[PDB]
């Protein structure tokens, strides 16, 4: 722990003194199942997303975006955002998290020939409400086969 | 064992199934060093074709019987899901058996009642309160006993088997288990004879991507292609009927004069005259046929061949190339506009490529962040993932939406910034 | 290196003539349409190749003693009926006929494959002569257009 | 030809209104405009 972060009482020796579990001269990797603390990330990021995206053109909070980039560079794959039409006749954001299994599961198999054939479908096809249910169809099966190839 | 064996003949499918294509090459290789005096094998002075037949044949039925399995373990839950949630949504917001009963057509929904009374219909769909919903959207107007009635290493010791009739039903309908059971079938009779091997080598088409294009332009306008042979049939039987009522003296196919005569004088064997060496001829009929020097039919057999020419020759071949082109160019053009119209337009929104790009790059940014395939998608599977007391009342606002099937909040013809231009708003 | 050997043997020089390609402009162009799809070219080919191979099997199999190339009757036979020769012959002579197989074949005049023989001809004829042919035409032309 | 005399029908009748010939652009501000245009309002069966 030298070429990660740097070192101070504050970053390396912080948690070499939160390391001060074993008498056997050594480390378990308990210390980083016990830190459990990117949960709050996730939310924290996902608080400074909406009040940067909802409310931008302010330098005070650009200073502390600043600070956080370097979480939100941890959390920019996860966190997902959509815009739907909401119960107050208003378009606003909906920020949610990401599973990496879904991802991985999304981007790499077959599937992308499923959402080319899909696109191709729908658009050559066309319809008028015969696109979103075929759109929400083809996400719960691809769902049910992402979910499936994770079963191995 | 036995699961991790599954879940490895599922996993492991492609590349059996591949794996199987070049044993069939590798057959099929072999198959050209054959005789006759029966039909034996004579090698290159290389005894060693023979076992590698026979250990190949065997590979080949074994690695058929994993494809097989792995196709059962992967591709048939996903077929199910389609299925069972098509049942599901039929009994819901339509309620099939209980005001429709669908006629002795559509055999799926005839065949589709002995699951209704099962436990496990809901097995893969995710979603059980489908029967209690049922019960509440029809348990008065109809009845209430009367829809559950309609509705409701030790392992191999108890199973059902209503569901699983229904199941065996369905996989035994399915096109692709059909063709690997054909492929099986024609893997084992090649034990009964080597030769039909060869038949394993038309899964190329299945294959490869680029051949299924190949063959794409001739199986566009197949039936149409069949109409104009069924035409040429056609004409070619007006021309045998208007040869036997009259040109039946020059059909002598015998040898040289003073012969026994080999002569068309019926009208089923004119007819396969015609449309054996009429059309196959390169020339018309009149090649085949004693030329009319000096007759009172010449003129009349005259115009009977060119116009078998510049018709049956010409036109029905001509139009043969014109659709298989015709489905080259059209499948060009559907390539050409599904481009067109992702590259023009949200596949959300339908804004057009055009209120964005007053910023730079801006349409992308809306199919890249915010109007997203995929992170509508990850949101839909988050929500099935979630539990219904922890949503928002945003989330609990769309789940309600997705379970009664809106789809109003997807964002149409507007969007954030459309709505929240940085007008002060 | 064919300039040199052109020395080792005067027709060696006539390799230089295919630089008309790299040297006109128009005659690049002429060659683009057939360069643009030339493995689409080579796979309808494989195809064709495909094809000969299943002909050939069903007349091995079947249809041997009519692959009778000799001379006149009471003559040497000069006959196909192994697999790879029949193989060649159908490569050789079915596609390069302008008819098919059956042109270069003894005439089935009543016999119990008549009706067989009849439907591999027309077969032949309407898949190997026609269609890959008419698909080797019809990417050039979409090169084209 | 005749493939573009059918390709150039299924335009002009999805683009426009067959009666008024606004084009498919003032009425989809609202959802589903131009269907509503063509199937309530403006319809060759209503006139008939
Ligand atoms: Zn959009
Ligand atoms: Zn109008």
């Amino acid at each position: 722990m030298e070429s990660h972060k740097h070192y101070t009482q504050s970053e390396t020796e912080f948690l070499l003194s939160c390391a001060e579990t074993d008498e056997n001269e050594t480390l378990d990797y308990e210390e980083f199942v016990k830190r459990p603390a990117k949960d709050i990330g996730f939310n924290v990021a996902v608080l400074l997303t909406n009040l940067s995206e909802h409310m931008p053109n302010d330098t005070r909070l650009q200073t502390f975006l600043e600070l956080a980039e370097s979480v939100l560079n941890y959390f920019q794959p996860f966190l997902g955002r959509i815009e739907i039409m909401g119960s107050a006749k208003r378009i606003e954001r909906v920020y949610f998290e990401i599973s990496e299994s879904s991802r991985t599961q999304w981007e790499k198999p077959q599937v992308k020939e499923s959402k080319r054939q899909f696109i191709f479908d729908v658009v050559n096809e066309g319809g008028e409400k015969e696109k979103m249910e075929l759109f929400v169809n083809f996400c719960e099966d691809t769902i049910f086969e992402m979910q499936l190839a994770a079963q191995i | 064992y036995q699961q991790k064996l599954l879940n490895y003949f599922a996993r492991n499918f492609y590349n059996m199934r591949m794996l199987a294509l070049f044993v069939a090459f590798a057959i099929n290789f072999i198959l050209l060093f054959y005789k006759v005096s029966v039909h034996y094998v004579l090698e290159e002075s290389s005894g060693y074709m023979e076992p590698t037949l026979r250990i190949l044949a065997i590979l080949h039925t074994i690695i058929s019987f994993f494809c097989i399995i792995g196709y059962y373990c992967l591709k048939v839950p996903l077929v199910i899901f389609k299925r069972e949630k098509e049942v599901a949504r039929k009994l819901e917001f339509d309620g099939l058996y209980i005001t429709e009963q669908p006629s002795e057509d559509d055999i799926k929904g005839q065949w589709d009642r002995l699951v209704i009374n099962t436990q496990s219909f809901p097995n893969n769909y995710w979603d059980k309160f489908v029967k209690r919903k049922v019960m509440d959207k029809y348990g008065e107007f109809y009845g209430r006993d009367r829809i559950s009635e309609l509705l409701g290493s030790a392992v191999l010791n108890s199973i059902d088997v209503k569901y699983q009739m229904w199941k065996l039903g369905v996989v035994f309908t399915d096109n692709s288990f059909l063709y690997l059971a054909w492929y099986m079938t024609m893997s084992v009779l090649g034990h009964y004879n080597n030769f039909f091997f060869a038949a394993h080598l038309l899964d190329i088409a299945m294959g490869f991507k680029t051949l299924r294009t190949i063959l794409s332009s001739v199986t566009h306008n197949g039936k149409q292609l069949v109409l104009t042979v069924g035409l040429l049939a056609v004409v070619v039987y007006l021309y045998t009927v208007v040869a036997f009522n009259f040109f039946r003296k020059f059909y002598n196919k015998s040898e040289d004069g003073d012969t026994p005569d080999m002569k068309c004088d019926d009208m089923l064997t004119c007819y396969m005259f015609h449309m054996y060496v009429g059309v196959r001829a390169g020339g018309g009929i009149g090649d085949e046929i004693e030329d009319p020097a000096g007759d009172e039919y010449e003129i009349y057999r005259i115009i009977f061949d060119i116009t078998f020419f510049f018709f049956v020759i010409v036109i029905l071949l001509a139009i043969i190339q014109g659709l298989i082109i015709d489905a080259f160019g059209e499948l060009r053009d559907q390539q050409e506009q599904v481009k067109e119209d992702m590259e023009t337009k949200c596949f959300i929104c339908g804004i057009g490529n055009d209120y964005f790009d007053t910023v730079p790059h801006g349409f992308e940014t809306h199919t890249l962040q915010e109007h997203n395939l995929a992170n509508y998608l990850f949101f839909l599977m988050y929500l099935i993932n979630k539990d219904e007391t922890e949503h928002t009342g945003q989330e609990s606002y769309v789940w309600k939406m997705y379970q009664e099937r809106c789809w109003e909040f997807f964002p149409a013809g507007d969007c954030f910034r459309k709505q929240y231009e940085d007008q002060l708003n």
